[PDB]
């Protein structure tokens, strides 16, 4: 199909953005902002301490993940209530889950607080991700159009 | 398999 452009992402991201069906499995602090096995690590605590509390008959919290140009929104499903929000330049690691085509995570918040988000999807993890992908992309590209701007104005 | 997001700022 016709390859993605930074206004097709711009249009898709914008105001209210996209939003995928998902539960939280949980929510790790972690040491580093980024890092492929730091990730990972964490969403096996996670899913451990998850498996534990389901045996005593807990469920994940039901949630919307939604993405747009304002980051990401962590809305609970059943009052719409919005749980937990990032900007984009808060949000500094996308991981996928190598153990589970149902799951991703993201590292967010400021230095020193840097926080592991464990995601499991209802459907396919992957089409958030690259939406997730895009919308870092397309915010890149579109800063360093007015910077490549600003460099030719002198 | 993971990815950084370039627009990232710790502060
Ligand atoms: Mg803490
Ligand atoms: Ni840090
Ligand atoms: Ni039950």
């Amino acid at each position: 199909g016709p390859e993605k452009t930074d206004e097709y992402l711009l249009a898709r991201f914008k105001g209210d953005g996209v939003k995928y069906k998902a539960k939280l499995i949980g929510i790790d602090d972690v040491p580093d902002a980024r890092g492929d096995k730091m990730s990972q690590d964490s969403m096996m605590k996670l899913k451990g301490m998850a498996a534990a509390g389901r045996s005593q008959g807990q469920h994940k919290q039901r949630i919307w993940v939604n993405i747009s140009l304002s980051g990401i929104k962590i809305i609970d499903e059943k009052t719409g209530v919005i749980e937990h929000e990032h900007p984009v330049n808060k949000i500094s690691f996308i991981a996928r889950d190598v153990t589970d085509n149902r799951a991703f995570g993201y590292v967010c918040g400021g230095e020193g607080q840097h926080q592991f988000f464990a995601i499991k999807t209802g459907q396919q993890a992957e089409p958030l991700v690259v939406d997730l992908k895009d919308l870092f992309q397309v915010i890149y590209n579109v800063k360093k159009k007015e910077e490549e701007k600003k460099k030719i104005e002198e | 398999n993971g990815f950084d997001n370039p627009n990232y700022q710790p502060q």
